């Protein structure tokens, strides 16, 4: 009976890695910068094209819910 | 290590290749022992007024005072 | 901290003679501004020239140095103990060897763990250090020590 | 000039090499070994102790073998118009392995450990485990 | 009809990647505020902005859990 | 309702995931004061804005939970 | 509804491993280009053959969810 | 009475959770005292401050497990 | 073919695994490409190599994933 | 044999946790005496503090498996 | 019954953890022949040996998954 | 009806945790002898406690297991 | 009942996270001896150390899986 919100929310359990590649991702954004700020403008728009995929990965996996909870 | 025991670099670098030097062989030993000889007199001073004098002729001694 | 190199013989024409008038003028210049000056030295020479004059200044005084030859194991003395006295800014003074006819004489303003720390040193930001620069810069500075003292003597010599 | 590697290996004594072109050299890093050649990156490093090994252009397989105690290496990246990438190896005391012994070491060694036996200072018992340190390697670098 | 609340729970299971990724952001933030004292006001610009979008994962990581104890 | 047993267990194996951030968000500050310690007055502040997140995260853990086991 | 719902989800949990591997890669590019900006031009592009494993691997497994959708 | 036993199991994985993290930071403390043994204090009032917290979670999740285990 | 498309699904956790090892792999390449560009291509063969094996198991779930699709 | 064996056994996945930590603890002291042998003693001090509650822990967990085998 | 196949699709979730293994393994690679080239064929024989245990504990799962599939 | 096996086979999973610490463990050993190489016996004894542990902490799940199969 | 193969299977997961561990330890090796070529024998002890501890991991898996598939 609850088959749509069970699979819902078994899809929507790979936030964590995303959120945690994101993690990664910023935290060599603010270590690069501690090491060079001279280049900081370089670093982030690098660290932008990260998010370019991972939040797409993230956005997707919602849409899969969009589809699951109502079928 | 050195920066915990309160040493300098200097100091741990010297009293290593003191150590280096002891273990060559002896007519390149010879040499390197010569062209390292240590002879120093310190003279400390306050407004004039010598507070000591002191020599030094071995690289140990000669950093910890 | 003016670090005033000289020898211990005569008969070294005018050149320590030159070296305590640099110094003199340093001293005269620096003190006016309020900055409370010492006096370490290398040789007799400067001793006796500027006892009378700025004896009330000197904190350390070395000599016999030229008896055997020059080492850099002679320097690392003179740079620990420049070091375990840290001041706020040092210079040392000395006599460049152009030619075997021709010196010059010279002042080195030197860096300073004081003067180290007021600066992010964004300038080594291009060079890689394999220990990371906090842990290494205060070994790197006291060899940048060791070497200055190794050079300005040599040259003096 | 050309896309070689400009080494100068450096004691205060003797001047071994100036802007010898090579195609490789270790160095014992603080951390470790590494090899530096023509393209690395700009660099600072402190080393330890142990084996440089040089290898020329020319050379390619021959090799020279040097001690080193303690001291640093610079490499600096090429200028645009030498071509060319240098490399400074500065140490305290650079010896070659020819002029080497594992009698004097062990009888050091032995010494060392004598004094530092009556372990009451931080900066004695810091020299024996460096001191220990330094002679293996010369034992073990030895011929 | 606990299986909205076996579902709403799977959602919620995934906090723990939102969390692991700041930490590592702040312990890199931290990190390089060691390094380098002097750029802070720039290593928590960037460090805000990985969270702007990591707490908004994390309000997904709520929101459909909401929902899936009511839909 | 049994299940509600079970939901309430799983939104809180989320601590799983957050206690390691925290440590590791400590960790790095540690590791700062063991390399410029004279600045400890900032790090740890900054590390308290991290707390103000995880823990806040973790109430959610928490909240839940509680609410699973009565709705 | 139950099966295609569930294997989809399923399916869909694989991606946390594809963004955390993205992340990881990525943040070695930045430090990267920290260290050695001569060559940034040469970094980046390794990064991309990386994608061209990742993404590519999460697009066949988002396509096992339509596959187990509608199977 | 079976589902409380499986709930309490089930929310005992918080504990190996926090243990890591717990380990995480006394390394760090280990390994700040390695590098700077003139600071043992400023370093273990942190450490403490943390094993609070994380003490304070694993506390939450026992008595979460001993509440769901009679109710 | 209802418990084969479970089977299937369940088949496609290792992709994770997969997808990390190949973000570590090309982290140390770009990171060693940073450090020392003059070995790129010998680097490279050698991750090719890694990658290989690591492309192989993937294939060979995928492979598992068709054989649960029908048997 | 019913479903306390199965809580019981469910207990026991915190281990893994706990043994982790124990090895990020033992690894940074090994790494502490191998950097600076000279505080031996102290770093020993500290770590077994740090067993004082991970081993804690894990009996914790390990009773009240016993207490999920009885209950 | 087909139910067997779930027990093949479970032997396939040890691969994913061989994966990070060979990950590690030919990243270390990668590194040490970044840092020192000299002795590269030396490092290739030391993961000669490594991938002689994991490319078994791979393919061994493997056959548990056709022999817990047909049995 | 065979649930002591599955109770058997979920109380086993920890030797996953142990042997990634065991791992971590004589990795830290191995580096800190290629640095060190004169300090292997301190080392080798940190080691063996830390083991130690950690086969205590395998054998008691090993004899829950065997509890649990054949209770 | 081919329910017993579940079972058996499920132990095999703990083999990959004996992988994990191997894969590390070799890493130390594959970096020690690039970190430290003179040696690379002592490091070799140790690992196989390490290597005959997690072999005996792994194989007491095993034997236990086929233990619960034949019973």
């Amino acid at each position: 009976a609850g088959v749509a919100s069970l699979s819902a929310a078994i899809a929507l359990m790979s936030v964590g890695g995303v959120a945690q590649g994101i993690g990664s991702l910023f935290a060599a954004l603010v270590s690069g910068t501690a090491r060079n700020p001279s280049i900081k403008e370089d670093l982030f728009t690098y660290t932008l094209i990260g998010m370019g995929f991972l939040e797409f990965l993230g956005i997707i996996c919602v849409l899969m819910s969009a589809v699951l909870l109502y079928s | 290590m050195w920066r915990s025991s309160g040493v300098s670099f200097t100091r741990y670098a010297s009293e290593m290749a003191a150590l280096l030097r002891q273990c060559l062989k002896e007519p390149y030993r010879t040499q390197a022992m010569q062209r390292n000889q240590i002879h120093l007199k310190e003279t400390v001073y306050q407004q004039g007024q010598v507070l000591t004098r002191e020599t030094f002729n071995d690289i140990k001694k000669a950093f910890e005072a | 901290a003016v670090l005033a190199l000289s020898s211990d013989k005569g008969l070294c024409g005018g050149v320590n003679s030159f070296v305590a008038k640099q110094a003199r003028i340093v001293i005269k210049e620096n003190e006016m501004a309020g900055n409370a000056v010492q006096v370490y030295g290398v040789g007799d020479k400067i001793r006796s020239a500027l006892q009378r004059t700025f004896g009330d200044r000197f904190k350390r005084i070395m000599t016999e140095v030229t008896r055997f030859p020059w080492n850099f194991g002679q320097a690392c003395i003179i740079a620990d103990r420049l070091m375990q006295d840290n001041p706020a800014r040092l210079m040392v003074i000395y006599n460049h060897f152009k030619s075997a006819v021709a010196y010059d004489t010279l002042t080195l303003n030197v860096l300073t763990p004081t003067q180290a720390a007021q600066s992010a040193k964004e300038q080594l930001n291009t060079f890689e250090f394999e220990p990371e620069k906090t842990d290494v810069w205060k070994d790197l500075q006291d060899f940048y020590y060791a070497c200055t003292v190794f050079g300005c003597m040599l040259d003096n010599i | 000039f050309k896309n070689q590697l400009l080494l100068t290996l450096s004691s205060p004594s003797e001047a071994i090499y100036v802007r010898t072109p090579v195609r490789s050299v270790t160095v014992p890093g603080s951390e470790g070994a590494m090899t530096m050649t023509n393209g690395h990156s700009q660099t600072v490093a402190r080393l330890k102790a142990g084996e440089i090994i040089v290898r020329k252009g020319e050379t390619g397989d021959e090799v020279e073998r040097f001690f080193l105690s303690d001291g640093f290496v610079l490499f600096k990246s090429p200028e645009d118009d030498s071509g060319c990438c240098t490399a400074e190896v500065l140490g305290v005391e650079v010896v070659p392995v020819s002029m080497l012994d594992k009698e004097s070491a062990a009888t050091a060694l032995q010494e060392l450990l004598q004094q530092g036996a009556g372990a009451t200072d931080e900066w004695t018992k810091a020299r024996t485990l460096l001191g220990q340190e330094l002679l293996s390697s010369v034992i073990r670098a030895a011929p």
